[PDB]
């Protein structure tokens, strides 16, 4: 009460001073022509009268087009519109992690207010070519199909393409589950702050997305910037940017960071309609021309960076949807030339029982094996290959061509390695368990054990390594490449296994 | 094949007559020709054939 | 308390009015005078001096050019509270039921703001609506919005009145049905049938379903904002009373067709394919209000038109952004015969969870599911070829597959005049046995005929032995 008293007088400066103004002509639909402010700078934070900001573009020599931050009954024609001063920023601080912010940086999920301390410009130049470094670490996710097909590396950028309802939000959350492990070990190196922005999407959804990680226990990696329907056009333009910006500060401090983008196409869609309502010409599909300009900035804000230059990483990967599977959209083909890695889904895999829904041969990782571990690079090369031996074999057998010995090897090592690929939802599990497991498919003994008996494999196999096999994947994890005592030792006890499933 | 349903029938008469002489026959050894009836018999009768 | 202005352009809902003294702000309420019915017009853009930009609800016709406009200075006040249970009104607030005015104590704004993120309830209870398809594959979620996409004519409204005569008896939280731009024949018909089956009581104060009516005869102006008349009394009903309530919205498309007409008048430039540039924010609002709270509780089915059958529109697609359990209730099932044609491939839910829904739904669900997705596959190999090139695996799983398919199909009760079945109302459990025993294949000789328009999996085996007998 009386803390709150004193909080409240001295707070406030209520300093006045004079200030550059200008009245406003159309107010339309977010959009405020104002007349007036002659020295604004372009792209900057102003403010309305009734409390609320928005963002001047579109400057003119009749009016500047400030698009504002919120909702528009609060805003009348010929109220004044004082200038803040600076370009729009987020505030970002350590004190950051674990709340839900909202986009500016407005914390709107009932835990009191953040504690920031680094205020960041949040239309930032990328790094060039002397900062960065390639990528180096092993960005694992915890997935079976992406860690052994599309391996992601801290330095990079990977979308997860798809149709609407396969999956992709959920290999973010299971990319999100996964790295709790390295967070509450011991290297800094290992440690996860990630930065999930939701884009457009409905805050129940985000409101269970906060629970799941919550009873996972990721509220020290995450940090979850919602810019929801509800919100204004610019606060779901300018979300990404914010959750980019804060993702360069862990950067550039030398913290392994990354950035989910939840729904890029929902900004898209809010650019849309902030470019046709500031009366810009549209270009293709009524996006207008510099939409691949906008996920260019956004998308190239990341990759590693030099040794001299703390060392921390940048993840980003965007979630990207289409319509009927067509790739061939214009913000699809913008978002896909920019990104380099990007995940695949069909969905009549998910349908047809494959989970994750990687429909797979579309989606590749230009960085390869550059971002995998030693053992899995040494196990999972024959497997791609094999993998693509097996799909294009089968789709011109797909009515019994000729059927050699040969054939029916690669339909059956393929089939078994597709029910290897299958994960369920939530569950992802580390780097050590998954070499042990595509060993198990890929080196033999797997191939003669009718497909629809490989998930309780799956199941037994792992209760068995956890139960009386940790200090020897121990050592397969620190040791880095799995060795040949430790190559021989999983022969063994695959075999020994092998024999308990056939027991 | 590629020729309707006729190896569908074959198998079903071949079968019939396999549960037919299932009870109180015994020896139902069988010769058959051509890729499509050893291919209809891998499942139910691939130890007589 | 009001400002005299001027009409000095008209154009349908779009009206430009002058004020040069008493400008209003936007999203007003403002009535215009000389007219025989109150002409409401919603102040939006100021866009010159003196011009706010209106959208009228009403006829247009007769609005002279310089005509006296009365600005009361407010959002579309109109009458909740209990005394709106059982009583008719349309967007303005008018009661049209002609049984007199709103008795009401309190009016609640036709405008507002979505509940924020600090107070989400984030519970899952799953709702089971008697239905085989949907508590099969894409079951309901008691406190989720609820969408039922579809084309024309195949059957959402009867789905509607399927999830009223089985879920609106459960719920004792007050109903609120607002239909928004389709027929009027159906709104006459679903007063008279809230009349005879006791849900609306008209001789008492004890009525469970309140109704707003924006039919399609309405100009776009009334039709875009009738899903937040509907709203904003399922939403007193949700914050100051604390009742579970349901809220059936018919057919949001009409919503987002009626902002498409007023916003070609309204001089915004077209977007993509002809709708206005603000379709994500401006349903966003609608839909953000459309939740489910710390307050209380909606469970929101709302049936969406999609226009030529096109998923890829943009109304549809930013639907399926903003929902929790879809629906397709496609016609190429129904050109097959299945009724409601619900493509359930293309529908799912939110609650489909093991952790959830057991693992025994999900085994089952999954299963069936499968099995659909592989007959599609092979029944592009039976159009073309036919099915004398398939394997013993692919002939189990193709009949398997036509088994399930017309087993989804079941005869409702609001629809036994078209069939002539009587209304089934199928349990969870058994949904659950009769799909497993199918998957799982206990019943190779039965026919496909068997399952069709049938419910319960012993209703199955009795339709084959009365088949078989009076084949006998
Ligand atoms: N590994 C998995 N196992 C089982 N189900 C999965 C798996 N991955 C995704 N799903 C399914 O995907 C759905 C969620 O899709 P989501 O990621 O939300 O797509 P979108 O964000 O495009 O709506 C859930 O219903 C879930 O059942
Ligand atoms: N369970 C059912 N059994 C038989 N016919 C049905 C069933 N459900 C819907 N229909 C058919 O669908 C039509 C109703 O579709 P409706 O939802 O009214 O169209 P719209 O989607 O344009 O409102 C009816 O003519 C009826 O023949
Ligand atoms: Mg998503």
């Amino acid at each position: 009460v009386s803390s709150i008293l004193e909080e409240r007088i001295l707070g406030a400066d209520t300093s006045v001073d004079l200030e550059e103004t200008g009245r406003v002509l159309s107010i339309g639909d977010g959009i405020a022509r104002v007349h007036g402010l002659r020295n604004v700078q372009a792209e900057e934070m102003v403010e309305f009268s009734s409390g609320l900001k928005g963002m001047s573009l579109n400057l003119e020599p009749d009016n500047v087009g400030v698009v504002v931050f919120g909702n528009d009954k609060l805003i009348k024609e010929g109220d004044i519109v004082k200038r803040t001063g600076a370009i729009v920023d987020v505030p970002v601080g350590e004190e950051l992690l674990g709340r839900v912010v909202d986009a500016l940086g407005n914390a709107i999920d009932g835990k009191g207010p953040i504690g920031s301390k680094a205020r960041r410009r949040v239309g930032l130049k990328a790094p060039g070519i002397i900062p960065r470094i390639s990528v180096r670490e092993p960005m694992q996710t915890g997935i079976k199909a992406v860690d052994s097909l599309v391996p992601i590396g801290r330095g990079q950028r990977e979308l997860i393409i798809g149709d609407r309802q396969t999956g992709k939000t959920s290999i973010a959350i299971d990319t999100i589950i996964n790295q709790k492990r390295f967070n509450d070990g011991t290297d800094e190196k290992k440690k996860l702050y990630c930065i999930y922005v939701a884009i457009g999407q409905k805050r129940s959804t985000v409101a269970q997305l906060v629970k799941r990680l919550t009873d996972a226990d990721a509220m020290k990696y995450t940090i979850v910037v919602s810019a929801t329907a509800s919100d204004a056009a610019p606060l779901q333009y300018l979300a990404p940017y914010s959750g980019c910006s804060m993702g360069e500060y862990f950067r550039d401090n030398g913290k392994h960071a990354l950035i989910i983008y939840d729904d890029l196409s929902k900004q898209a869609v809010a650019y849309r309609q902030m470019s046709l309502l500031l009366r810009r010409p549209p270009g293709r599909e009524a996006y207008p021309g510099d939409v691949f300009y906008l996920h260019s900035r956004l998308l190239e804000r990341a990759a590693k960076m030099n040794d001299a230059f703390g060392g921390g990483s940048l993840t980003a990967l965007p979630v990207i949807e289409t319509q009927a599977g067509d790739v061939s959209a214009y913000i699809p083909t913008n978002v896909i030339s920019i990104t380099d890695g990007q995940i695949f889904l069909e969905t009549e895999l998910f349908y047809k029982g494959i989970r994750p829904a990687i429909n797979v041969g579309l989606s590749v990782s230009r960085v390869g094996s550059a971002a995998q571990t030693r053992a899995m690079k040494q196990v999972a090369g024959t497997m791609k290959l094999e993998l693509a031996q097996y799909r294009e074999v089968a789709a011109f057998a797909q009515f019994g061509s000729d059927l050699d010995a040969a054939t029916q090897q690669l339909l059956s090592r393929g089939v078994r390695l597709t029910e290897l690929l299958k994960q369920g939802q939530y569950s992802p599990m580390a780097i050590e368990e998954q070499v042990a497991v595509i060993y198990a498919g890929v080196r033999g003994y797997l191939d003669k054990l009718e497909p629809s008996k490989i998930t309780k494999f799956e199941n037994a196999f792992l209760s068995h390594v956890i139960s009386q096999h940790q200090t020897l994947l121990g050592k397969i994890r620190t040791d880095g490449k799995i060795s040949e005592e430790a190559d021989a030792k999983l022969k063994e006890i695959v075999t020994n296994f092998l024999a308990g499933f056939e027991a | 094949g590629l020729c309707g349903a006729i190896h569908s029938s074959v198998a079903k008469q071949m079968k019939s007559e396999a549960a037919n002489l299932a009870a109180a026959g015994k020896e139902v050894k069988i010769i058959g020709v051509g890729d499509k009836i050893r291919s209809i018999l891998h499942r139910t009768h691939s130890d007589q054939f | 308390g009001g400002a005299t202005g001027r009409i000095v352009a008209v154009i349908g809902a779009v009206v430009d009015v002058q004020f040069d003294e008493g400008l209003p702000p936007i999203l007003n309420a403002l009535e215009v005078q000389g007219r025989e019915t109150r002409l409401v017009l919603e102040v939006a853009q100021h866009l010159g001096e003196s011009t706010v930009r209106t959208i009228a609800m009403d006829g247009t016709e007769g609005l002279v050019r310089g005509q006296k406009v009365l600005d009361s200075g407010a959002p579309i006040r109109i009458p909740v509270g209990p005394e709106t249970l059982g009583r008719i009104m349309n967007v303005i607030g008018e009661p049209i039921d002609e049984r007199g005015p709103i008795k009401t104590k309190q009016f609640a704004a036709i405008h507002a703001e979505a509940p924020e993120f600090v107070e989400m309830s984030v519970e899952q209870e799953i709702l089971v609506t008697g239905i085989k398809v949907v508590d099969l594959l894409a079951p309901y979620a008691k406190g989720g919005k609820i969408g039922l996409f579809g084309g024309a004519g195949v059957g959402k409204t009867v789905l509607i009145m399927e999830l009223i005569n089985n879920v609106a008896k459960a719920h004792g939280g007050y109903s609120v049905f607002a239909g928004v731009g389709e027929r009027t024949r159906e709104g006459n018909d679903l007063y008279h049938e809230m009349i005879e089956s006791g849900v609306i009581n008209l001789k008492d104060a004890t009525s469970k379903v309140a109704l707003v009516y924006g039919q399609m005869n309405e100009p776009p102006g009334a039709r875009a904002r009738v899903a937040l008349t509907g709203l904003t009394v399922a939403e007193y009903f949700r914050d100051q009373e604390g009742q579970d309530v349901l809220l059936f919205i018919d057919n949001i498309f009409r919503f987002t067709q009626a902002g498409s007409e007023v916003s070609a008048l309204l001089g915004r430039i077209p977007s993509a394919v002809g709708y206005q540039p603000t379709l994500a924010t401006d349903m966003g609002t609608m839909q953000e209000r459309i939740t489910t709270t710390k307050k209380g509780s909606i469970t929101s089915v709302q049936a969406i038109y999609v226009p030529a059958d096109d998923l890829t529109d943009p109304a549809p697609a930013t639907t399926f952004a903003h929902l929790d359990a879809t629906t397709v209730l496609s016609r190429a099932i129904a050109e097959l015969g299945i009724y409601p044609a619900v493509d359930p491939l293309d529908s799912t839910s939110r609650i489909m969870d093991p952790n959830i829904v057991g693992s025994e739904h999900y085994d089952v669900a999954r299963g069936v599911q499968k099995i659909l997705q592989d007959y599609k596959s092979l029944q592009d190999i039976i159009a073309i070829l036919g099915m004398d090139e398939l394997s013993e695996e692919d002939k189990l799983t193709v009949s398997r597959a036509r088994k399930i398919q017309r087993f989804l199909s079941q005869p409702f009760q609001v629809a036994e005049v078209f069939t002539g079945h009587l209304g089934k109302l199928v349990p969870l459990k058994e949904t659950i046995k009769g799909f497993q025993q199918i998957l799982a294949g206990e019943f190779d000789h039965l026919p496909e005929q068997a399952f069709y328009m049938v419910g319960p999996i012993e209703e199955a085996v009795a339709k084959a032995d009365k088949l078989a007998e009076e084949h006998s």
